[PDB]
């Protein structure tokens, strides 16, 4: 229940994955999870992020396939560098810096799973020239 | 919004004319069996 | 098979030891090492006089073991096929070898080369052009096998004495010289090969550069002891040196295949004697007056028009041709060997450009300290 | 077979980070993986990268290992999330290329027929080159030369990925690598253009000097074919300035 | 439970397609591969067996996996026309099996040799010393005609099983026919 | 022979790619379980320099999906009421069209139950039209193998109360096939081209 | 001989590989397509006025491969769904559909 002026050390390649994934699925509201680790309470660092195809159902917890996520994590462990899951990201063309009802529900499920599971809003269409 | 339904397939799918002029087909909500819903009856739809 | 081994142990001194090895190899069911033994016996210091008998024995062994190495078997038995020396049945022999080994390995393409070689030796009209073209048409997805490539290069080099290919024949002969590096054959015959390639370049028309043979040591050292006037003439064609006396001595030095085309030699050397000015002077002397042309080519005034016309056609000089002052503008788009021993000239010009660029960069920096400092 | 390749400003930093993260325990200096992307119109582009731990031995350069099952699973996942992405080539660090590259190319070309090699200089930033592209051509070295490997460099240019301009502007936000301050910025443009021209042409002069000394093998068969025309092209004739004495000097004097 | 991770490097030399065994020595060695992989699967179906090649290449596609069908498919039509590179083959087998695997999983490299080899004694002794320093556990099984259990192979095995090692034997097979059960009888439960 | 390795690759490639079919299909099918836009196909046969489509959405918009990215135009002809992606703006799948308000069910009886036994008097005529209509339904393959295409147009003329309606419905019941009744006198509509 | 059933297995593999390539083209596309508009005004060589069939008109760019001679004024074109730029131009048809 302690949340100070926390700061996210997000990585440039994580940004590039975000913009590429959003640019691909602009109208699908594609989903993903932000691969970060709580090195301490508030100095959260994210070095990598992955892109996952939103299932036809839409924004659902089962759309992020558990077996597929586990296999992806194992692949990252074998080749690359392992990293924990304490966050998520989502291209949000509909409206701005808030979450929809289903987004709040799935973030509540992520919060139950993880410790924080930060809710990150990234708008792919509003970011055009200078403001992401 | 609530709109009438048009018709359905053999059982699962429902081809519906909606007051938003939409060619609307949905999986009927799990709490609602297809038996209760009949052609030409008004049903509300959850925007999500 | 034991009976054939017993019969085959005869007909040669030292053969029964190899036949015992052959017996051991098929007892333990060895095919590749058997092909090596067949290779050793065929390349043994003997003429293989019993060509038909050894053909029958080898076919006997291969048909009752039916698991030998295909490409190397055909590479070896082709010696016996050629040695049998009867083209009417030799074609059937090559068809039989194709039927016994019809895989897409070196075997079939080697059989095609043997067919083409037979068609050269007799009947140079039946399938000669289709065979030679189809070798390259079938060397697809085969970048560096280099074995049948060398074979195809040899056939087409021997096809030089045919109307179809002269300059391409020289090109594939160069390809043979590259692909096979060691001498692997008498120096005198390589020197004869160098003589033929030199005559090919002299008689040819499209061979203006004709690279990898002008100053190539692998080609020149063969005739370094005999007919060095041929070496000098190729160097003349390379560097643009005229040496008209030596080049005329070249014309009647090797009389066959040169006396009829000595006029073509005249035109080519007049064509290629201007390149020396072309690369040495980077538009430093861009006034190719008639007197300068006369010094370069020892040619008359009316022939200048035809010479510069052919120069524009081939690609030596592409500049404007005047006649009030007879000035020829200098652009070259067909580079060739620049006598790497004389690379100091282009190195000096390049370092001159470096010094000029750096000096002007420093000068503009001196003029620009009021902003850059 | 491709005409040319174009590298995005999208995979270079990803490769460098992959080098950094897998170099913590693997100090082989040799990072080997695959670059994925798309090839559409004789222009090949790279959109994704992946690194695999990789160990080498100097003995004939034939000692190595990879995780091919994990790498293939990565490729399936990448194609599933984005179908247009495909393996365009495989990359190795250590610009001093060794001899295992031929074996790696032979093994990986089952994913890409025109297998290409990419070298990323994680630590080196020599002038501006982030990476170099390599095409495998073993179809006879030349017309009259012996057999060789001869991995040539297909021309590479840094592309312009979309939607990354926002991120790169926010990231840097300090240098402003744009034409801002037109006069001073173009002065800097002239400055490093002269710097690059002097450095590269000095390198060419050094290569000519070393060819003259003959300590290194001479690839003259393409060197003079490409540099003779360069030298003889008549950009030194000044009579066209005589014909164009007012080349723009009229515009110079109206601007004054 | 003590689980075993085995990496097999199989001799794809130019001679292996000969018919010394009934189908081919290549198929005989393939039959050696799938029976030992079957034994590993019967011990526990999640025992993992992987393929390594040494015919001037190192096949890694068939990784350290329990399934045997990928080994059978990928080793079939291996085109046994190239040469043998023993020093590279076992070493790359070491690196391939050095990859991510359980620490409980006992690392073991098994080699199949079926053709005569022309390599330097000094080079292979140097490799044996290097593997001795690296504490490598390799057992080698021969098949068919060869200078079977040559001086290089004997010294290589002696270095890898000596100094109170596992005790993995190398069998001196008769040229041509051989009894695969008698070849793999000792190391399947002892070594 | 090579069959062992061939079938080892064949079965795996079959099952894995059909699994990829299922994965693809599910990801589009839930979008096919959420179609929203009517498909007014302004068909343009744009051959790639094969086909294309112009779809008038229910929300009054036009989507030019390329080359009809999911469905074949042999079954998708220029018309309406075919599933269109709500998010991918693409033709999902065919669905039944609309049967012109009145014709949706004017008076269509799903199945008549009146029997041939309760009617009679004209048994020769009823047997004649049974041979001309019902037999081309049950024994349609008999006509097919014979080579004679049965006639279709049967006109029952006679004063009212002669049982034409019962006979027609009884014939339809015997055929066990669909029966559609048209109210002729009310087909005269003031609307232009309504009939 | 199990190898003589190779032909039947080949037929099965070819039959399904047709379905597999069909699905590959079905999923690899997964496209959103392009919105359809009309060239309301060419404006200039860079910016063009393209009006959607149902309201808004936008000042958009043109496809790189296409040229103004291929675009022309008053011709049906396709705009990018999100970035709102010309992607392709399409011919149009009208039909009286009565008594034809
Ligand atoms: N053969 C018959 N058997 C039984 N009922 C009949 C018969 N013919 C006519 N009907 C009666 O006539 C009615 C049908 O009338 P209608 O169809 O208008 O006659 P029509 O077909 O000659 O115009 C039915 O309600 C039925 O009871």
């Amino acid at each position: 229940a302690v949340d100070t002026a926390e700061q996210v050390y997000i990585s440039s390649l994580a940004l590039l994955k975000m913009l590429k994934h959003g640019r691909a699925g602009v109208p699908m509201e594609v989903m993903g999870l932000m691969l970060g680790e709580f090195v301490d309470d508030y100095t959260v660092r994210v070095i990598d992020v992955f892109a996952m195809p939103q299932s036809g159902t839409g924004v659902s917890v089962e759309a992020v396939d558990p077996v597929f996520q586990a296999k992806m994590l194992d692949m990252l462990k074998q080749t690359g560098r392992p990293e924990m899951v304490v966050g998520w990201y989502h291209s949000h063309p509909g409206f701005g810096c808030w979450l929809s009802g289903v987004d709040i529900n799935t973030q509540q499920s992520f919060e139950a799973l993880s410790e924080r599971a930060v809710a990150v809003v990234v708008d792919p269409i509003q970011s055009v020239k200078g403001k992401v | 919004c609530t709109k009438i339904i048009n018709a359905d397939s053999e059982d699962p799918k429902y081809i519906i004319n909606v007051k938003q002029f939409a060619k609307f087909v949905v999986d009927l909500s799990d709490q609602v069996a297809p038996t209760d819903i009949e052609e030409g009856m008004r049903v509300g739809v959850d925007r999500n | 098979v034991p009976g054939f081994l017993q019969q085959s142990q005869n007909s040669g001194p030292g053969q029964p030891a190899v036949w015992h090895r052959l017996e051991e190899l098929y007892t333990k069911k060895l095919w590749h090492q058997l092909t090596l033994q067949v290779l050793d016996f065929v390349q043994d210091p003997c003429f293989a006089q019993g060509d038909g008998l050894i053909k029958l024995y080898e076919n006997f062994i291969s048909e009752f073991e039916h698991r030998v190495n295909p490409l190397s078997l055909v590479e070896i038995i082709l010696h016996v096929v050629r040695q049998m020396t009867d083209p009417n049945v030799a074609l059937t022999f090559l068809e039989k070898t194709r039927e016994k080994v019809k895989s897409s390995d070196e075997a079939v393409i080697l059989c095609k080369t043997a067919i083409g070689a037979l068609k050269l030796n007799i009947g140079d009209l039946q399938v000669t052009k289709e065979t030679i073209e189809d070798v390259e048409e079938m060397l697809n997805n085969l970048p560096g096998v280099t074995s049948v490539h060398s074979r195809f290069y040899d056939l087409s080099s021997k096809y030089y004495q045919t109307i179809g290919n002269h300059a391409s024949y020289y090109k594939d002969a160069l390809r043979f010289l590259g692909c096979v590096d060691i001498k692997d054959l008498p120096v005198s015959e390589q020197q004869e090969r160098a003589f033929t390639l030199g005559l090919a370049g002299l008689l040819g028309e499209g061979v203006f550069n004709f690279g990898e043979l002008l100053m190539h040591p692998v080609l020149e050292s063969l005739r370094n002891t005999d007919r060095q006037w041929l070496i000098d003439t190729l160097y003349a064609f390379n560097s643009g040196n005229v040496e008209r006396f030596q080049t005329l001595k070249t014309a009647w030095g090797q009389q066959p295949d040169l006396a009829a085309n000595e006029a073509q030699l005249l035109r080519k050397i007049q064509l290629l004697c201007l390149m020396e000015m072309t690369f040495t002077r980077p538009a430093n002397h861009r006034q190719l007056t008639f007197e300068e042309i006369a010094k370069s080519a020892k040619i008359t005034v009316n022939e200048v028009e035809l010479l510069v016309m052919k120069a524009l056609s081939v690609g030596l000089v592409k500049g404007s041709i005047d006649e009030v002052d007879k000035r020829v503008h200098m652009t070259w788009v067909q580079p060739r060997v620049l006598d790497l021993q004389q690379i100091k000239g282009m190195k000096d010009r390049l370092e001159f450009w470096c010094t000029d660029v750096k000096s002007m960069e420093m000068l503009v920096e001196h003029q620009a300290h009021d902003i850059l400092t | 077979a491709v005409q040319k390749v174009v590298v995005h400003p999208l995979v270079l930093l990803s490769v460098v980070d992959h080098f950094n993260r897998i170099g913590k325990v693997g100090n082989q200096k040799r990072v080997v993986g695959v670059l994925l992307g798309s090839w559409q119109k004789k222009v090949l582009d790279v959109s994704n990268s992946f690194a695999v731990p990789f160990d080498e031995d100097d003995k004939d350069d034939s000692v190595w290992f990879l995780d091919h099952d994990y790498l293939e699973n990565m490729y399936g996942m990448f194609k599933k999330v984005n179908a247009r992405e495909r393996i365009v080539g495989w990359y190795h660090t250590g610009p001093k290329l060794h001899k295992n590259d031929i074996a790696i190319n032979e093994l990986m070309k089952r994913y890409c027929p025109n297998s290409v090699l990419v070298i990323i200089d994680v630590k080196p930033k020599d002038l501006g080159l982030p990476t170099e592209a390599y095409i495998s051509v073993e179809e006879v070295h030349d017309d009259g030369t012996p057999t060789s490997k001869t991995f040539e460099h297909v021309t590479s240019e840094i592309g312009a990925e979309e939607a990354e301009e926002v991120g790169v502007e926010h990231l840097l936000r300090d240098i402003k690598d744009t034409t801002v301050g037109t006069l001073s910025q173009r002065i800097t443009n002239q400055v490093h253009g002269l710097k690059g021209l002097n450095s590269k042409l000095l390198d060419i002069r050094s290569y000519l000097e070393k060819v003259a000394t003959g300590k290194l093998p001479i690839n003259h068969q393409i060197i003079y074919q490409l540099q003779d025309v360069f030298n003889l092209l008549p950009d030194v004739s000044l009579q066209e300035f005589v014909k164009a004495f007012y080349l723009k000097t009229n515009d110079q004097m109206v601007v004054v | 439970m003590v689980l075993e991770s085995t990496m097999v490097c199989v001799d794809n030399s130019e001679y292996m397609r000969n018919g010394d065994f009934l189908p081919t020595r290549l198929q005989a060695q393939q039959d050696a591969v799938n029976i030992v992989c079957h034994s590993k699967t019967r011990s526990n179906p999640e025992n993992n067996v992987g393929l390594i090649t040494l015919a001037n290449d190192c096949e890694v596609l068939t990784t350290l996996t329990p399934d045997t069908g990928r080994i059978l498919s990928k080793l079939h039509t291996v085109q046994p026309k190239g040469k043998i590179t023993f020093c590279t083959g076992i070493r790359v087998a070491h690196l391939a099996l050095k990859h991510r695997q359980g620490k409980n999983h006992k690392m073991r490299i098994i080699a199949f040799v079926g053709s005569p080899v022309e390599d330097n004694e000094k080079d292979l002794v140097k490799l044996a010393k290097r593997l001795k320093k690296e504490k490598v556990n390799v057992d080698i099984i021969n098949f068919g005609e060869e200078e079977v259990n040559t001086e290089k192979l004997t010294a290589f095995v002696n270095t890898l099983n000596g100094k109170d090692g596992t005790g993995s034997h190398l069998v001196t097979v008769p040229p041509g026919p051989s009894l695969a059960d008698a070849l793999i009888s000792s190391p399947i439960l002892a070594g | 022979k090579i069959m062992k390795s061939e079938v080892l690759r064949v079965t795996h490639e079959l099952q894995a790619m059909k699994d990829k079919i299922k994965e693809n299909s599910e990801k589009i099918k839930v979008n096919k379980t959420l179609p929203y836009l009517v498909s007014n196909v302004i068909e343009l046969l744009d051959v790639d320099p094969g086909k294309c489509a112009v779809i008038k959405t229910s929300t009054r918009q036009t989507y030019f999906l390329p080359v009809i990215g999911l469905v074949d135009a042999e079954k998708l002809k220029p018309g309406d009421l075919v599933g269109v992606n709500k998010d991918s703006y693409l033709i999902l799948e065919t669905l039944p069209t609309e049967y012109d308000s009145r014709v949706k069910a004017m008076e269509v009886d799903e199945r008549p139950t009146e029997q041939y036994s309760d009617i009679g008097g004209l048994d020769k005529q009823i047997q004649e039209l049974v041979e001309a209509i019902v037999l081309p339904m049950n024994h349609k393959e008999k006509f097919e193998n014979l080579g004679i295409q049965p006639p279709k147009g049967v006109l029952m003329y006679g004063p009212p109360g002669t049982g034409k309606t019962l006979l027609a419905r009884a014939c339809a019941a015997q055929t066990k096939a669909t029966f559609l009744k048209l109210a002729g006198p009310q087909l005269v509509q003031m609307f232009i081209g309504d009939g | 001989i199990d190898g003589r059933l190779k032909e039947l297995r080949e037929q099965l593999k070819e039959l399904t590989k047709q379905y597999e390539k069909s699905e590959n083209d079905l999923k690899a596309l997964q496209s959103v397509g392009q919105i359809v508009g009309e060239v309301l005004k060419q404006l200039t060589e860079e910016k063009f006025i393209v009006k959607a069939t149902n309201g808004p008109r936008y000042v958009v760019g043109c496809r790189r491969q296409l040229d103004k001679s291929k675009l022309k004024p008053g011709t049906r074109v396709a705009l990018d769904m999100t970035t709102l730029t010309i992607m392709r131009y399409l011919p149009r048809e009208v039909d009286p559909l009565v008594y034809n």
